[PDB]
């Protein structure tokens, strides 16, 4: 799921 | 015919009671009389400058000198840690690379991320230029971690909740490891390479048989995502790092948690874990600026590596045990001893 | 209809229940024994001489 990856990558949206 | 729902709960109790029966004395009780390690004060010996943005992952080559790092700048860089020179800078298709790996042979590196693909790069071509030798497609979610068994075999973990073993030549999943109910975030191969462990967003770690494709044991205890996992050097135990602000040590043969590594003023997640060569020190990277060095046997914080201006996203100890690498969102790697 | 979910859970739980475990005291003793046996070979625990450290600074005397 994308949300975990966004946290890991330091992305916001 | 939901005696299966009862049966499941019976088996969960039997496992809990069997584990409890083996819990005769804690690790701390057993290690109470050994001398503490004392103050570990490592210094930054090298800084690797060259990435233009956040570093997301790193992996030491087995020569304890070369290492590969992956960054938001869309480059995989192979570094000579002794000189701080780059050896190769490999342009990638995107910024969003979440993992990299160095083959034990030194002949290949691998990486992947939001592309849902593990890419394999040949470092030793006839031409002398690095190029993509294989693109391993099959996962239906992000690539979170990968580790070569040899030049033809790599294990991957994914946000799709599976891990897989790949035959690189054919580009096929030879084995699929299904069982986790959340994104799989990290994996660690056992020394002998017959087994590996995975840590996931279901707050569990799982021990898998590589050949037979089966989950042999599941380890619970963490209260939120496991982001990092690493085998103890003899293959009989492993450590995890979680969003719950703790590292934990789990034993395979006792089939349970042995220790928690935590402190009242640590509130943030653990990004990465690794043992020193002998297993006595457990090193963990944190969402704040630092790495903590833990006495793995006594659970004392032996020291801190404080030299980054942002998240320590990754770390690794060399095979020769001589140094620790940290990689950070501040765009630097640092080599410590 | 989807009680094969519960079947699979039971089969996995059986596999996890079907292992022989050792006492934590024994497991803990083996880990400690490993650490003590390899303590001298660990550079981050027992510092090697600065000339054996591969991240030593180069020296050009001349």
């Amino acid at each position: 799921k994308r949300p975990k990856a966004l946290k890991l990558l330091g992305m916001e949206d | 015919l939901d005696q299966l729902r009862q049966e499941a709960e019976q088996l969960k109790n039997q496992i809990r009671d069997a584990r409890k029966a083996c819990a005769d004395a804690t690790l701390s009780q057993i290690t109470n009389n050994i001398d503490p390690v004392g103050r570990i004060q490592m210094r930054t010996r090298r800084t690797l400058r060259g990435h233009l943005a956040k570093i997301y992952a790193m992996h030491w080559g087995t020569d304890s000198r070369l290492l590969v790092s992956a960054s938001q700048d869309g480059k995989l860089i192979i570094w000579d840690s002794y000189t701080t020179n780059k050896v190769h800078a490999i342009p990638l298709r995107s910024s969003w690379v979440m993992t990299c790996a160095y083959a034990p042979s030194g002949n290949y590196v691998a990486c992947g991320g939001l592309d849902n693909i593990c890419s394999i790069y040949n470092l030793k071509t006839r031409e002398g230029n690095v190029r993509v030798s294989r693109e391993l497609a099959g996962h239906t979610g992000y690539l979170s971690c990968c580790r070569f068994l040899d030049d033809n075999q790599i294990v991957t973990s994914s946000g799709d909740t599976t891990c897989a073993l790949w035959d690189i030549e054919t580009g096929q999943q030879t084995t699929t490891f299904t069982g986790h109910t959340g994104d799989v975030m990290s994996l660690s191969l056992a020394p002998d390479t017959r087994l590996f462990v995975s840590g996931a967003c279901d707050a569990s770690a799982k021990l898998w048989d590589v050949r037979e494709g089966m989950c042999r044991q599941t380890f619970t205890g963490h209260e939120s995502d496991i982001n990092a996992i690493c085998f103890f050097p003899n293959g009989n135990a492993f450590a995890t790092g979680s969003d719950d602000a703790t590292c934990r040590l789990f034993d395979l043969r006792a089939d349970q948690e042995l220790m928690t590594y935590s402190h009242d003023n640590i509130i943030c997640g653990i990004t990465s874990v690794s043992f020193s060569k002998s297993g006595r020190l457990l090193l963990a990277g944190y969402d704040d600026f630092n790495c903590n060095v833990w006495d793995a046997l006594k659970a004392d914080r032996a020291g801190v590596l404080a030299g980054h201006d942002n998240r320590v996203s990754c770390l690794g100890v060399t095979d020769d045990g001589m140094a620790v690498a940290t990689g950070s969102w501040d765009s630097f790697l640092k080599i410590w001893n | 209809a989807s009680i094969a979910q519960a079947r699979k859970l039971v089969e996995q739980l059986k596999m996890e229940a079907n292992i022989d475990r050792i006492k934590v005291s024994k497991a803990a003793a083996d880990l400690m024994a490993y650490c003590e046996a390899h303590a001298k070979e660990d550079p981050l625990l027992t510092p090697v001489p600065a000339s054996e450290n591969p991240f030593r600074e180069k020296k050009f005397f001349s």
